[PDB]
């Protein structure tokens, strides 16, 4: 649980840029307040390598 | 002395700014947590060396970089002659160009600038991977004397 990656992201990336931001991302017209469980997700998920 | 940049000018997001001493530039792209107003001392404000008061905290640090001021302008000549510095800030794929060029003024009059060409030579590339969104610029307060 030491890797982890983004997923969802509000716009693309300009290139040789980096991000490190971790804000809730909102898929729906309803703000979340960085907590809520429908159309409002974390914006990374950890992989898990076996 | 001091370009500070930022998408939002918080402790959430990074970024950057340029604090030349008296001999360096330091350089620091990191994570800061910015006041109100911040400002500087021009006369070292005694001290040691305790002006420095622009950021609060520093979460991450990705990229340092600390060499010879940017200004080699000196006043310890004399007087009657003011300084006309020029910088050009462009941030393109990742990348932080500065260009500069100093020359002596005649006139004291500041309403308008002088007509004149100018070459603006390059001075420092950077290589870092921060975007710009606003802009902020510092002063050098040390007392009211
Ligand atoms: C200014 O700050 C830099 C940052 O490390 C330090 O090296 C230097 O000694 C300080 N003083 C002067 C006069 O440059
Ligand atoms: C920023 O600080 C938080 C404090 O909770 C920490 O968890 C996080 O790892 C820091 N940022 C990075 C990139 O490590």
């Amino acid at each position: 649980y030491n890797y982890l990656y983004r997923l969802f992201r509000k716009s693309n990336l300009k290139p040789f840029e980096r991000d490190i931001s971790t804000e809730i991302y909102q898929a729906g017209n309803k703000p979340c307040n960085g907590v809520a469980g429908f159309n409002c997700y974390f914006p990374l998920r950890s992989y898990s390598f076996r | 002395r001091g370009w500070i940049f930022g998408t939002t000018l918080d402790s959430k997001t990074q970024s950057l700014l340029i604090v030349n001493n008296a001999t360096n530039v330091v350089i620091k792209v990191c994570e800061f947590q910015f006041c109100n107003d911040p400002f500087l001392d021009h006369k070292n404000n005694k001290s040691m060396e305790s002006e420095f008061r622009v950021y609060s905290s520093a979460n991450n640090c990705t990229f340092e970089y600390v060499s010879q001021p940017f200004l080699m302008d000196l006043e310890g000549k004399q007087g009657n002659f003011k300084n006309l510095r020029e910088f050009v800030f462009k941030n393109i794929d990742g990348y932080f160009k500065i260009y500069s060029k100093h020359t002596p003024i005649i006139v004291r009059e500041p309403e308008d600038l002088p007509q004149g060409f100018s070459a603006l030579e390059p001075l420092v590339d950077l290589p870092i991977g921060i975007n710009i969104t606003r802009f902020q610029t510092l002063l050098a307060l040390h007392r009211s004397y």
